[PDB]
């Protein structure tokens, strides 16, 4: 449905680390996600085969 | 006679399919390779990617070469009544030789 859940972006960090004569730094975001919905707000099918 | 119907590539349909592009040194530079990849997306999988080598997304493509042939070969009275060399002032050798 149109408003099926909300969905909160959060912040990016990084994890300045080094290994092995090589810069190795990651990238994360945390989330979080909530069905804004009394009742099912999805439902799906199996079409084919 | 005879016409010849001459046909030009860009013309054609298959054009679209490779684009063509002239340059003109190839043939000297060949002698090596070039050597460029190109690319590879990435999703952004959750947990942690370990710190380790396989971050390979940059698959390399190495150029092939080709080429093409013709024969052209002409008689010996041609070139002959061509240069000159067998050629008298009369009509009949400046008919010939046209």
């Amino acid at each position: 449905e149109k408003a099926s859940e909300s969905y909160f972006m959060g912040q990016m960090q990084v994890a300045r680390t080094e290994s092995g004569g090589g810069l190795h730094l990651q990238l994360t975001q945390p989330r979080a996600n909530v069905d804004l919905g009394v009742g099912f707000t999805a439902a799906y099918a199996a079409a084919a085969l | 006679c005879s016409t010849l119907s001459l046909v030009r590539f860009l013309e054609l349909g298959l054009s679209v399919a490779c684009v063509c592009t002239k340059f003109p040194e190839l043939s000297y530079v060949a002698e090596g390779t070039i050597q460029f990849e190109v690319q590879q997306p990435m999703i952004a999988r959750d947990g942690p990617h370990p710190a380790d080598q396989p971050v390979h997304n940059y698959m390399i493509k190495r150029l092939d070469r080709r080429s093409l042939n013709a024969a052209f070969s002409i008689a010996v009275e041609a070139l002959g009544l061509i240069s000159g060399e067998n050629l008298d002032g009369t009509h009949i050798s400046s008919a010939m030789r046209l």
